[PDB]
């Protein structure tokens, strides 16, 4: 292990010694856009270091080719860099042809100090052994699983590092297995960014309503796909809003009260900023509980809001203008009608936050809007560098969302994730009547060739939250076995496909034994030792393992390798 | 044999629960600490007012501690019954560390202090437990039931009462090596709130619930000076605390007066004092205003309050009968007076303790000049009512030669010929003194 | 040319927030930079006077710059004092003397709506009162204030004015209008005056 | 002067020889005596001394008085006012 | 009923005094440039009064054709408050909704949503001309020659001159409308499709 | 019109800058070699309002 949860201000306090020189600007700060949960780690530690005055560098990275070339055209003078969201699982002094000789200074004295360090920030659970352990340059904060669950990988590391006859080369098989098994797993996660670091500001003190909301925001950013995640560290946000929340509550309304409560948050697409029956109709977990993708379930839909008395038109009102009446006794008419259709665990309880007379927001709808505007915000190598521009700049967009004095932006942030759930509802209905989705015994592939609106899906968010609702229609479907589904997407300007490989969920709410044990998405190796191989123009750069751009006339036949590999 | 039998937790400038899951434990110079529920049990916040040295952090506590105290290096918590306590050094080099007390029938702490050589913990009993920094124990005594503390850098004091013997204070120095004793179980002055106690009073009964005896604070002063203030709304000091025989209780403010007449007549009750520490007539004070006397989380600016002697009469303040007016006769007495006490005290530190600042000569020079000052204004006023005799007393305590000049001059101005030649009798014995 | 056309005659907002800037202001100072008698660099400024900020006392109250005050505030290393017109009573006092003489202005300090506003961008959480009751009361003078003032234009003569106790924003506000209309008057005027 | 030195087909010979001389008089009098302060700076007041700004225009790597400004595009510094007035200026960060 | 109309009138007076989203009073504001140019109206969003107190807008929603004269009486008073030095004949101020709820088509209004608020779309095809509604009116009692005043909402419940003397009997329609000393407001009639 | 310009006060003022600036590159380079920079800010930002307030007062002369 190299920086427990209770060591992580000694980590701080090096940093601080390292660059709080206002002459300069020797701490940069590498964030992978595209990811919430790095955002919003990101928005924490710059208010902090506006806070100490420490001139900073935020770069949104989107690639690891832009990663290397980005520290290739770093300067020396930086002797701190941050990485937010990434490098916790790759050799970054490999990837970024890095020795300890280069970078030391002052070597003597049992001590080693460095011209340079960097500090990662992950939670993939596939912790490469040579950078938490083999490295003094990189600086990795644990959470606590690798000083409880990598002992005896730390002993395999240690004996191969120290001993660089015939049972000494058994032992050495031994341990390079145990590696191995170690090795080849799928990349999950167990905790978030936002938690890591919200505990290590406790440490150091400096917290307020403000970063608990930014905490709370992080850690529900992973509830839709790290739900088991969610649950585990809900008390503790829940325990904090407790803790910071004064105790003058039920005070009279004014314009600068900023409140943070915990109350019924039901499991609906936003609700606060649409009609109930669009939030139905567009809740991935009741689509997925009633499959509104064939006509019956519309009319099912009309059955349950006709089944609780509520009116269609009045369900059809925005949210704001429906009756009192409707709007104060929401919570009852779902206990009288919910557990009907199976429909019990939409509700749920989670943080809603209201600033005066602004109205109330909760952090699913909150996080929606953000990654809408990360995926909508705005011969071949180069139209796909200026989408990679275009990426990039919308995590600027969906940064300056969370400002308060923007929330002129959080609307077009709402109303694009409407617009996006509306293009991912469509588009899954459309595939599931084709049944483009073709069934194999090692995944179900599915691509898409011609159709509307093509063009969105080549942003790699949009692909994941298509995924995510297919995932959520089949995860239903007790007769489809658990399999991992492949998404295609052909971009006709640069004649190329977007494979993206996923993984299967349990169903929400659906809590068992196998539950408990994370679904691990193995593509990332397969997809290396095929495109290493076989040489097709294949374009891995994501720090998502899981996704690759593939030519056209490449695509078949990366497949069918991919069939035959049994890696995954 | 009940509600002052029960000698519950106090800490210095505590707080009751109220209505809520929060509760201040103490609020010293330092910093403060409180508490609050998770809806099952206490995470408690220690936060600190030099923020550059030190910083702000929040624990997780499963046994509900009810007692704290503050220091420079080190804060201890303590439980009220089952007296677990857990002493933490503010600095990571130094290991935090937890012991149990040992507890009996009838047995509930009551105080604890903590000094950088020893940790001294109050007993409803009376005992006087003496620990390490690091918890290895020292010595157990038993005296008088403590029911307040408070420690210096290497000075510690107590009130101990009992239904017997009542409120007697004691002041000692631990030090570094030598265990010097100043004061001993000696009786105190501080007036006991017990008329109040007879079931009239207007949200104090919770607060009595939680004080028994009302007793705010006991903070020390920026020299060492000790400071006593309760319901009676009275600061009380030691001026000559260093020598045993010549013990002096005086009082130095009265809250109410100050209140009233900063308020512009009205005799408002809704404005209640919170003293956090005294240092050199710079009395930090919280001046909540409503009902709950008590401050709140987003805490009152520590409104700076100076020392003002009772000898306003509120007759004599009457004169303007309704920015309240000041009748400037013995107004310049009682500057007089705080110039005098305050000379007294930093002259006790000059030689003993020596410079803090750099500045205490400076600041002593120019204390000594408004002495001088205020008497000249008195020996001017007493020369208005021709009344040579006061005159010729006042000229005698005059320290600045200068201001004897000016004695010369407002004698032979102010139409007293005759105390023209005295107060150069005078003059002439000084240019010998 | 050198100046722009907008600042000939006339401070901008920004030049009259700088200006109120350098007033001194009684804050708490949340470090402690008296040096012990037991290293530090000292401020040793030339547009003010460093003896103030060498020998600052954690949580005992010095006067010093406002602006200095302020970017220390960018941090929690200091708390500002409102000043003793920043209270409820005080505004509601001034409230009615201003509607019991609709002919003069009130006696406020020549900076308060600069003031407050610094006050309550940057030190939001520093005030004994509510500031939602605060902000109310300012802005309540602010519009009693603007229409004792457009009463007092009905008299715009042409030898002179006094706009006595009126406060300094208002004043760079009213500036270009007031000085401009004054200008034609006066000319024709003089050019009447001809003889 | 501190922006750009830029279509003069709208101006005569005169005026152009007119601004061409003007610039080198400007020029003159910010080095002749008042060189300490900066004649041609902003004519805001400094309100604030440490800003965030984006990049605008990638302009690759430019050294800075001290240390050095990689102008990544779509990134963003949080460094001192002072000296990145002539960037803004040029228009290469938008950030206030 | 002069209780809850009060009652409401001072909350209404509130939420224009206090109303506000970051430091700037838009209603107040609002209310003072209108009065600036004798504009005696105010555009009111509805959004705002919902955030502000969602009992107010239900109250509005409930009965709109009696809440809002009350509200006009606020916003005069508030007005007076804030535009004239106390020690009139200021026109009763006129009321302006703006709202984002679902267009109800034009063929779906029906025998409900009859005194309710109503938001839709439609195309304008006939303008008639401006006639006059009374709103202050002076009137005369015709035998015992008894002057007062009415003054009239201009929004009919589901008012007519009084049918009595109100101080022999000077008949049962005892009163005629003094022209030149009422006051009267401008109406226009337009047919939407 | 155009008042008199106050010739020694700006030499003093001229004086002090550039002893200022002076001491200013003096400590920053004594630093490049505790962490207390909040009196540099201090410095820095005080030198700049004195610097702008001068170059507003030539320009406007
Ligand atoms: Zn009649």
């Amino acid at each position: 292990m190299y920086y427990g949860i209770s060591q992580f201000s000694e980590a701080y306090n090096k940093i601080l010694r390292n660059s709080s020189s206002h002459s300069s600007c020797q701490l940069v700060i590498f964030v992978s856009c595209l990811n919430i949960d790095a955002l919003c780690a990101t928005k924490m530690l710059s208010l902090l270091f506006k806070k100490q005055l420490v001139q900073s560098q935020i770069v949104p990275i989107f690639g690891y080719s832009e990663l290397r070339r980005h520290y290739s055209q770093l300067d020396d003078n930086i002797n701190s860099l941050l990485l937010v969201g990434f490098g916790g699982v790759i050799d970054l002094e490999a990837f970024l042809e890095i020795d300890p000789q280069e970078y030391v200074i002052d070597t003597d004295s049992g001590e080693q100090s460095f011209r340079r360090d960097i500090y990662v920030l992950d939670a993939h659970r596939p912790w490469n052994l040579d950078n938490i352990f083999g490295s003094q340059i990189i600086q990795c904060f644990d959470d606590g699983t690798v000083d409880d669950t990598l002992g005896e990988q730390k002993e395999a590391y240690y004996k191969l590092l120290e001993l660089d006859r015939k049972q000494r080369k058994k032992q050495i098989h031994e341990y390079e297995g145990v590696l191995e098994e170690y090795y080849s797993q799928g990349t999950t996660v167990v905790n978030s960014i936002s938690a890591q670091i919200y505990s290590l500001l406790s440490a150091i003190g400096e917290t307020n309503l403000s970063n608990l909301w930014l905490n709370i925001l992080g850690t529900t950013s992973l509830d839709i796909a790290y739900a088991q995640v969610y649950n585990r560290l809900y008390p503790l946000l829940q325990d904090e809003v407790k803790r910071l929340t004064p105790s003058s509550r039920n005070s009279v309304k004014t314009p600068d009260t900023l409140t943070l409560n915990i109350q019924p948050d039901y499991y609906l697409f936003l609700l606060r900023h649409s009609s109930l029956y669009d939030s139905f109709y567009y809740s991935n977990y009741v689509n997925a509980k009633l499959s509104l993708w064939n006509e019956n379930g519309k009319k099912r839909l009309h059955k349950m809001f006709a089944r609780m008395g509520i009116p269609l038109s009045t369900a059809q009102e925005t949210w704001l203008y429906m009756d009192h009446s409707i709007k104060r006794e929401l919570g009852i008419i779902f206990d009288k009608n919910l557990d009907r259709y199976g429909l019990q665990d939409i509700i749920r309880d989670g943080f809603v936050r209201t600033l005066g007379y602004r109205g109330s927001i909760s952090a699913s709808e909150f996080v929606e809007a953000l990654t809408a505007l990360l995926e909508v915000g705005n011969n071949s190598a180069q139209k796909l560098t200026n989408l990679r521009k275009r990426w990039v700049s919308n995590f600027w967009l969906s940064w300056d969302a969370l400002d308060d004095r923007k929330v002129e932006l959080l609307n077009r942030g709402i109303q694009l994730a409407q617009d996006l759930q509306r293009a991912i509802f469509n588009t899954g209905v459309a595939i599931l009547e084709k049944k483009l989705i073709k069934h194999l015994r090692i995944y179900r592939l599915c691509v898409l060739q011609d159709g509307p609106d093509l063009d969105l899906y080549r942003n790699p968010l949009t692909l994941l939250r298509l995924g995510n609702w297919l995932i959520e229609c089949c995860a239903e479907s007790e007769d489809k076995q658990l399999l991992p589904m492949v998404l295609a997407s052909i971009d006709e300007n640069t004649d190329t496909y977007l494979v993206a490989g996923l993984t299967p969920r349990y169903p929400r709410g659906l809590d068992t034994i196998h539950t408990k044990k994370p679904i691990l998405n193995n593509f990332s190796m397969a997809f290396q030792q095929i495109t290493a191989e076989t040489d097709a123009k294949v374009r891995i750069d994501n720090f998502e393992s899981s996704i690759i751009e593939i030519r056209r006339e490449d695509l078949s036949p990366f497949l069918e390798k991919l069939t035959l590999s049994g890696l995954l | 044999n009940t509600g002052k039998f029960r000698y519950m937790p106090f800490s210095p400038a505590g707080t009751p629960f109220g209505f809520t899951d929060r509760r201040y434990l103490t609020m010293n110079e330092v910093g403060y600490v409180s508490t609050v529920k998770n809806s099952e049990q206490y995470s408690i916040t220690v936060s600190f007012f030099d923020v550059g040295r030190f910083r702000e952090y929040h624990f997780e506590d499963l046994f509900g501690y009810d007692l704290c105290f503050l220091n420079e290096k080190g804060t201890l918590f303590g439980q009220s019954k089952t007296g677990q306590i857990q002493y933490r050094p503010h600095d990571s080099i130094h290991s935090n560390w937890t012991k149990i007390i040992p507890l009996q029938a009838g047995e509930r702490i009551t105080s604890v202090a903590a000094t950088p050589v020893r940790v001294i913990v109050g007993t409803s009993l009376g005992y006087f437990r003496s620990f390490n920094q690091f918890g290895v124990p020292f010595a157990v005594e038993k005296t008088s039931p403590i029911v307040a503390l408070t420690a210096q850098n290497y000075r510690v004091f107590s009130v101990h009462y009992s239904q017997f013997h009542g409120l007697s204070y004691s002041l000692s120095e631990l030090g570094t090596s030598s265990k010097r004793y100043y004061k001993r179980e000696c009786p105190l002055p501080m007036s006991l709130p017990n008329i109040n106690s007879d079931m009239k009073k207007d949200a104090n009964l919770d607060y009595y619930n939680f004080n028994p005896m009302g007793i705010k604070s006991l903070f020390f002063s920026s020299y060492g000076d000790p400071c006593i203030f309760g319901s009676d709304n009275t600061l009380l000091l030691l001026s000559k605390w260093r020598s045993p025989e010549e013990s002096k209780w005086l009082p130095i403010l009265d809250s109410n007066m100050e209140i009233w007449k900063m308020s512009g007549g009205k005799e408002t009750t809704d404005i209640h004092v919170w003293p956090l520490a005294l240092a050199y007539d710079t009395l930090n004070c919280i001046l909540v205003k409503g009902k709950h006397i008590w401050p709140e989380f987003p805490l009152p600016l520590p409104s700076e309050m100076e020392i003002r002697m009772p000898v306003f009469v509120k007759s004599k303040l009457l004169e303007e009968n309704k920015e309240i007016q000041i009748p400037v006769s013995m107004a310049a007495e009682e500057e007089y007076l705080r110039s005098k006490v305050l000379s007294e005290l930093l002259t006790d530190t000059l030689e003993n303790d020596g410079e803090m600042y750099g500045n205490e000569n400076e600041v002593l020079a120019a204390l000594n000049g408004a002495y001088d000052k205020a008497l000249l204004r008195l020996f001017a006023s007493a020369c208005s009512d021709q009344n040579v005799e006061k005159a010729l007393s006042l000229a005698h305590e005059l320290k600045q030669d200068r201001a004897l000049t000016a004695a010369v001059k407002i004698s032979e101005r102010a139409e007293l010929p005759s105390l023209v030649k005295k107060i150069n009798n005078i003059r002439e014995a000084r240019y010998e003194q | 040319m050198s100046l722009p056309a907008h600042l000939q005659q006339t401070f901008s907002p920004e030049e009259i927030q700088f200006i109120v800037e350098n007033e001194p202001i009684k804050i708490f100072p949340r470090i402690t930079t008296r040096q012990k008698i037991r290293n530090h660099t000292r401020w040793q400024l030339i547009t003010t006077d460093d003896k103030a900020l060498n020998n600052m006392v954690a949580m005992r109250s010095t006067e010093v710059v406002l602006w200095i005050a302020l970017l220390l505030k960018q941090q929690s290393k200091c708390s500002i004092v409102a000043p003793q017109w920043l209270t409820t009573k005080e505004l509601d006092r001034k409230i009615q003397y201003e509607k019991t003489h609709p002919d003069r202005f009130s006696e406020l300090p020549w900076n308060w709506l600069v003031l407050a506003r610094i006050l309550f961008n940057k030190a939001k959480d520093d005030f004994h009162d509510p500031i939602h009751e605060l902000r109310g009361k300012i802005q309540d003078l602010r519009e009693i204030r603007q229409i004792k003032v457009l009463k007092g234009l009905k008299y715009l003569n042409e030898s002179h004015l006094q706009l006595d106790n009126l406060s300094l924003l208002e004043i760079n506000e009213l500036r270009p209008f007031i000085t401009e209309i004054m200008d034609k008057l006066r000319e024709i005027h003089t050019a009447s005056l001809t003889a | 002067n501190g922006l750009d030195l830029m279509d003069t087909n709208n101006l005569s010979h005169q005026e152009q020889e007119y601004l061409k001389e003007y610039c080198d008089l400007i020029t003159d009098l910010k080095s002749g005596d008042l060189v300490d302060i900066d004649l041609s700076g902003s004519l805001v007041p400094p309100s604030d001394v440490f800003i965030d700004v984006r990049v605008l225009k990638d302009a690759g790597e430019i050294q800075t008085e001290y240390g050095v400004f990689n102008l990544i595009k779509d990134s963003q510094f949080f460094v001192r006012q002072s000296d990145v007035e002539r960037l803004i200026q040029q228009g290469y960060l938008q950030k206030i | 009923n002069d209780d809850d109309n009060t009652e409401i009138i001072k909350s209404f007076k509130n939420f224009i005094l206090e109303f506000r989203l970051d430091s700037q009073f838009i209603y107040r504001d609002q209310l003072r440039n209108n009065i600036l140019v004798k504009n005696y109206s105010l555009t009111v969003n509805m959004e705002h009064l919902i955030g502000y107190n969602e009992d107010i807008y239900k109250k509005l929603s409930d009965e709109p054709s009696d809440i809002i004269p009350l509200f006009e009486t606020a916003i005069t008073q508030v007005a007076k408050r804030i535009s004239i030095l106390s020690r009139n004949s200021l026109p009763t101020f006129q009321l302006i909704l703006n709202s984002n709820a679902n267009q109800i088509p034009l063929r779906d209004l029906d025998s409900e949503h009859v005194s309710k608020i109503v938001r839709l779309s439609g195309i304008i095809i006939s303008t008639s001309v401006l006639s006059s509604r009374a709103t202050y009116l002076s009137i005369m009692c015709r035998n015992c020659r008894h002057t007062t005043s009415i003054t009239i909402n201009n929004f009919n419940s589901i008012v007519s001159l009084p049918r009595s003397c109100l101080s022999k009997n000077c008949g049962p329609d005892p009163y005629i409308i003094i022209h030149e000393s009422s006051k009267f407001i401008d109406q226009q009639f337009l047919k939407l499709q | 019109e155009l008042l008199p310009y106050p010739h020694q006060l700006m030499k003093r003022l001229l004086n002090r800058i550039s002893m200022q600036s002076q001491l200013i590159e003096n400590i920053s380079m004594g630093f490049l070699d505790n962490e207390s920079k909040l009196p540099l800010l201090c410095m820095e930002t005080e030198l700049e309002r004195l610097k702008f307030v001068i170059r507003s007062y030539i320009r406007c002369r």
